[PDB]
RNA sequence: AAACUCCAGUUGACACAAAAUAGACUACGAAAGUGGCUUUAACAUAUCUGAACACACAAUAGCUAAGACCCAAACUGGGAUUAGAUACCCCACUAUGCUUAGCCCUAAACCUCAACAGUUAAAUCAACAAAACUGCUCGCCAGAACACUACGAGCCACAGCUUAAAACUCAAA
């Protein structure tokens, strides 16, 4: 199905962010995705302190990648994500696009 | 704990008028419930407890909402009498 | 439970006091029973049960005003049974 | 419809060959989904 | 007689209110629209009986403010104070 | 429930009282009232409503006939015999203006 | 009754009239009731388009001299 | 300028001074107010203890150290040694519903501190721990 | 509801867990 | 009063525990139950009824094994009170509450309303509960107590569960 993949990245330099935005995204395209689009939200402060990998983090960069994944995929990059050093935190959700607006007649 | 501070419940004194402040605060925090859970989690309250106190609050609140809404209601007729002596 | 029926149709002594005047203090001390209530600032002396536990009486302090004396009453009166019903859920 | 908007939509999907540029691109953007309402009910762009 | 009255579904019925939200996707990217349904001191999710919304979106922005916060979108203890100029929308006041 | 046979119809909400019905109705009712008053029958007005007990007095006293605007205390008919003594002749006719 | 519908339309694009009701009168005639008799005419020696109706219902009352503020 | 009762952003340049400090200099008077006692820690913006005093240190025992007097006069004394060490101005941060809530803010202004923000820290957990039960007085 | 049932059936049941130790 | 002072306050790091606010909502599931986030499976039947035992399930408590252990806590100790208090109050700490794999099969397991279909006309209708009924099917009931008992039978249960009497007694319950 449609899956979106949120990610909070470790604040680095323009070289090392995409060169673990390639990785993401080869593992993907491996893992038998087929990648739509790619999102910058943008580096901004953390609502809150991460520690991951043994690092405390404050701030991140928020990216965002659309792609159509067979449903074994998810869990094996669940897996891929919780190993990558430069991501603070990874989730998949499925596609926000994809679910239906049901319209509404008003309060009964 | 992992948050940023001063940020949340925080609250700036004006004029140095602290008791305004302090006061603003006990409000907040009453409005927000944060005041009537510290004083629930003292002690553990059963989960039979807490729903039976919970039905009690939400039927004593429709209850008092519709008498207020009747009296507010049949209190247009409360005026001075027009057809006095008959 | 339908309630809409319902409502339209000696040394322990001395530790009960003790207790119930803390308890009452401290609800005073916030806008928890109403907003009324805290801006009166409502000062307690003692709180006193009656040897068969048929009532608790809490004694407040007046002040030298006579209006607000009578406004604090009214008030105080008015907001008991909401200051029973919190003693109770908060299982003082 | 659908099989001719997903045929278009498809030439503009990461491959291998444009994964690179695609990923530069993207760093040289900027994505907002952020919009507040009113109480109207007016959607309020930032 | 012609003048009789004729079956007929009433032509003056007002429609149907909506929320202020009705029509409108709800996403947990959006913080924005999220923060103007907590409170700014505490972050607590107001009730229904404050932000006016139907209970279909009531549930769709409670669902997205829980998402926000757990991935990493969303403060939990507070409002972001970036988002404290918004448009007041909630019918409460703290007489601050 | 028991008005339903006499109503036209409902107007935004608002009943209409079907007049081709009352007009039968009252046909009846005044050709029983005046065949009352030519046998020298007793007729009493009664009428809760204060906006009109004023007229009602007037229109009772006008055409020599009774009227009973006020509180209507416990017995008036039922018990007559002891209220006004046990000769008392009771109305053979009596019209609600408001029942 | 049918005009209600005509009725229900003209209350809400014109709005309620700047002149008052007359209920006391037996025969007052509202500026809705004018527009309602001009429609039943107009749809009598003419086609059945309800929107073309309503504009030359407006055209019509407009040259005869109402004030209609949509 | 309209008083904002919402605190200045440490990101967000503002112009509140205090002494020529921004708001995030400022000294902050950690009240920790117990059932039983009450116990105020005066720190600097970098968490440099600079004064402590509770109802405890200052000779009070058993009940009497719990009330509001106690608290009074352990936040006097903390105003007195923080004065002792150039803190003007505080931050005050209260967690827990003590009885010394506010007698020990007093205490603090009456030992010449000045107040310029109050902000609660009481832990609410979001159901953690369970609590003990209810005393079956 | 008649609770004095009620009550029976718990001194019964109660005098008989008390034979069952005993015994 | 005991207890601790390897105590207390700020800051930082940090769960196999339970899940503020939303929820003033009344949803899902056969019921039991289910209220933190994501994803994958996934909520039978295009007549109805149909079982103490057949086939699957069944809160809490409890029993076997291994594991985790913040908090709470039957028991068990100490402190205080009391005429006595091994209860109530304070402190500490177990089985247990949690995970995995098996058992046990009980609740005011209650909306104290059996499942489907239909009606609102009648005299509405002992009473109260929760407006009064009709058709059809299954289950169950024929005074109280003896008795959630005895015996028999079945059961992973062995002080256990299901089914369940009679004798004596009474004019009531
Ligand atoms: S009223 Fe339509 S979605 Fe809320
Ligand atoms: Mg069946
Ligand atoms: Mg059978
Ligand atoms: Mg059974
Ligand atoms: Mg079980
Ligand atoms: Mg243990
Ligand atoms: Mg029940
Ligand atoms: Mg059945
Ligand atoms: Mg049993
Ligand atoms: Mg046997
Ligand atoms: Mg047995």
């Amino acid at each position: 199905p449609r899956y979106e993949l949120a990610l909070i990245l470790k604040a680095m330099q323009r070289p090392e962010t995409a060169a673990t935005l390639k990785r993401t995204i080869e593992a993907l395209m491996d893992r038998g995705a087929i990648v739509r689009d790619l999102e910058n939200l943008g580096e901004r402060a953390l609502p809150y302190r991460i520690s991951a990998h043994s690092q405390q983090h404050n701030r991140g960069g928020y990216f965002l990648v659309d792609f159509y994944a067979p449903t074994a995929a998810v869990e094996s990059m669940v897996e891929h994500l919780s190993r990558d050093i430069d991501v603070i935190r990874g989730n998949i959700v499925k596609h926000p696009l994809t679910q239906e607006l049901k319209e509404c007649e008003g309060i009964v | 704990a992992k948050h940023l501070k001063f940020i949340a419940r925080t609250v700036m004194v004006q004029e140095g008028n602290v008791e305004s402040a302090y006061r603003t605060l006990n409000r907040i925090l009453t409005m927000d419930g944060l005041i009537e859970d510290i004083k629930h989690r003292r002690y553990y309250e059963k989960p039979c407890r807490r729903r039976q106190r919970e039905s009690y609050e939400r039927c004593r609140r429709i209850y008092n909402m519709e008498m207020a809404r009747k009296i507010n209601f049949l209190m247009r007729k409360n005026r001075a009498d027009p057809w006095q002596g008959c | 439970k339908n309630w809409l029926k319902k409502f339209a149709s000696h040394a322990r002594l001395r530790a009960l006091n003790g207790l119930l005047y803390k308890a009452l203090t401290d609800l005073l001390c916030t806008p928890e029973v109403s907003q009324e209530l805290y801006d009166l600032n409502v000062e307690l002396s003692k709180v006193s049960l009656t040897p068969d536990f048929s009532a608790c009486r809490a004694y407040w302090k007046t002040t030298l005003s006579a209006e607000q004396n009578a406004h604090m009453e009214a008030v105080l009166q008015r907001s008991a049974a909401h200051m029973r019903h919190l003693l109770m859920s908060q299982q003082t | 419809r659908e099989v001719l908007q997903l045929q278009e939509e498809v030439k503009n999907f990461i491959t291998r060959e444009n994964l690179e540029a695609r990923v530069e691109a993207a760093l040289d953007s900027r994505k907002n989904y952020n919009w507040a309402i009113t109480r109207e009910g007016l959607v309020v762009r930032p | 007689n012609e003048d009789l009255p004729i079956s007929m579904e009433n032509p003056y019925k007002e429609p149907l209110k909506k929320c202020i939200l009705c029509g409108k996707h709800v996403d947990y990217k959006n913080v924005q629209l999220l923060s103007q349904f907590v409170s700014p001191f505490t972050g607590c999710i107001y009730g229904r009986h404050i932000t006016g919304l139907c209970g279909k979106k009531q549930k769709e922005i409670t669902k997205a403010i829980k998402r926000a916060q757990i991935m990493g979108f969303m403060p939990v203890t507070y409002k972001d104070p970036a988002y404290l100029k918004d448009p007041k929308v909630c019918n409460i006041r703290y007489r601050e | 429930r028991f008005m339903e046979p006499y109503i036209f119809g409902s107007r935004l909400d608002h009943d209409i009282i079907d007049l081709e019905q009352t007009a039968t109705h009252l046909q009846l009712a005044l050709n029983f009232t005046a065949h009352m008053a030519y046998r020298k029958g007793i007729i009493l007005f009664i009428s809760r409503n204060r906006q009109f007990s004023y007229l009602i007095e007037n229109m009772a006293r006008d055409c020599g006939e009774y009227a009973h605007t006020r509180y209507f205390r416990g017995g008036m008919l039922t018990n007559a015999r002891l209220l006004f003594g046990p000769t008392v002749r009771l109305p053979d006719l009596i019209i609600f203006l408001h029942t | 009754y049918h005009e209600d519908r005509i009725r229900a339309k003209f209350y809400s694009v014109y709005g309620s009239g700047q002149r008052a009701f007359d209920l006391f009168n037996p025969n007052f005639k509202s500026t809705c009731q004018r527009f309602v008799e001009k429609y039943t005419e107009l749809q009598k020696l003419g086609e059945t388009d309800e929107e073309k109706l309503f504009v030359e219902t407006g055209k019509a009352l407009l040259a005869e001299g109402v004030i209609l503020r949509r | 300028t309209k008083f904002s009762i919402y605190p200045p952003i440490p990101g967000e340049e503002s112009s509140l001074r205090w002494a020529g400090k921004k708001f995030e200099e400022i000294p902050i008077a950690h009240i920790k107010a117990s059932h039983n006692n009450t116990q105020i820690q005066v720190v600097s913006a970098s968490n440099e203890p600079l004064a402590f005093a509770s109802c405890g240190t200052e000779g009070f025992r058993n009940a009497k150290k719990g009330t509001g007097i106690a608290a009074q006069t352990a936040g006097i004394a903390a105003a007195a040694r923080a004065k002792q060490k150039g803190v003007i101005h505080i931050r005050v941060v209260v967690k827990g519903l003590g009885p010394g809530r506010l007698s020990a803010m007093h205490g603090l202004i009456m030992g010449g501190l000045e107040v310029i923000s109050i902000t609660d820290n009481t832990p609410i957990p979001h159901n953690g721990c369970r609590p003990r039960k209810a005393r079956k007085l | 509801k008649n609770v004095l049932k009620i009550r029976r059936r718990k001194m019964n049941h109660h005098k008989y867990r008390k034979l069952v130790k005993k015994t």
